[PDB]
């Protein structure tokens, strides 16, 4: 997963979980990139899946 | 089966618009987002109990599909939860409304807004949508947007969540019933 279209202003909300490296499951890659911008890009991928 | 419920494509998983027919023939109404790229919908994780395929899909521009159902002998309730569906009608500015998700269960507001464009990118527009201040969340995607027995819409998208509060944007559903000549039960 690339976030260099973020962030973007709405999600759709279709699940398909990732694992953050704050042990946080994300949505989706767009929930997931948001909060990437949001961190000021602090926050990366552990895997894909629920953690 | 009702409104709210969770529907798994080979994708992920979304949730069950409303439980609409022809004649009698049975379908359900999700997302064009979920419907797009899906043949088959499933019932649960497993993947075992089989619900039916996609007939149609409207995405982006609009965001609504339908999926006919295959499976005879699950129940197709028509209401959203408990909650019975009459009949349809089109969100008015200050409409009270309650959204069911899979994944968020029942959350209420308010119609802040119509004809809203949302540009979810990569040109992914959407285009006449109604504002709310309700909360989605992923998982949420096509579900219920009801005002007490009438169907209002389906859950598109948005921003933030259910612990901060958000904005989701929801899909007239009358323009999904008069695309496809269904009708609500």
């Amino acid at each position: 997963v690339d976030c260099s279209e973020y962030p973007k202003p709405a999600c759709t909300p279709e699940y398909r979980p990732l694992c953050g490296s704050d042990n946080k499951t994300y949505g989706n890659k767009c929930n997931f990139c948001n909060a990437v911008v949001e961190s000021n890009g602090t926050l990366t991928l552990s895997h894909f899946g629920k953690c | 089966i009702s409104g709210g419920d969770a529907i798994y494509s080979s994708t992920g998983r979304c949730s069950l618009g409303f439980n609409v027919r022809s004649g009698s023939t049975y379908y359900f109404l999700t997302a064009g987002h979920c419907t797009d790229g899906a043949t088959t919908w499933w019932a649960n994780s497993a993947r075992t109990t089989v619900l039916g395929t996609t007939s149609g899909s409207s995405f982006p521009n609009n965001d609504y599909g339908i999926v006919r159902y295959t499976n005879t002998t699950i129940p197709k309730d028509g209401t959203v939860g408990g909650q019975d569906i009459t009949s349809a009608a089109n969100a008015t500015v200050g409409m009270a409304v309650t959204r069911r998700g899979s994944t968020t269960g029942t959350h209420s507001g308010s119609v802040t807004a119509l004809n809203a464009t949302v540009n979810y990118g990569g040109g992914d527009v959407v285009y006449g949508m109604i504002r709310t201040n309700v909360c989605a969340e992923p998982g949420d995607s096509g579900g219920p947007l009801y005002s007490g027995t009438r169907a209002i819409g389906l859950t598109s998208g948005g921003s933030g969540n259910c612990s901060s509060g958000g904005t989701t944007f929801f899909q007239p559903v009358t323009e999904a019933l008069s695309a496809y000549g269904v009708s609500v039960y």
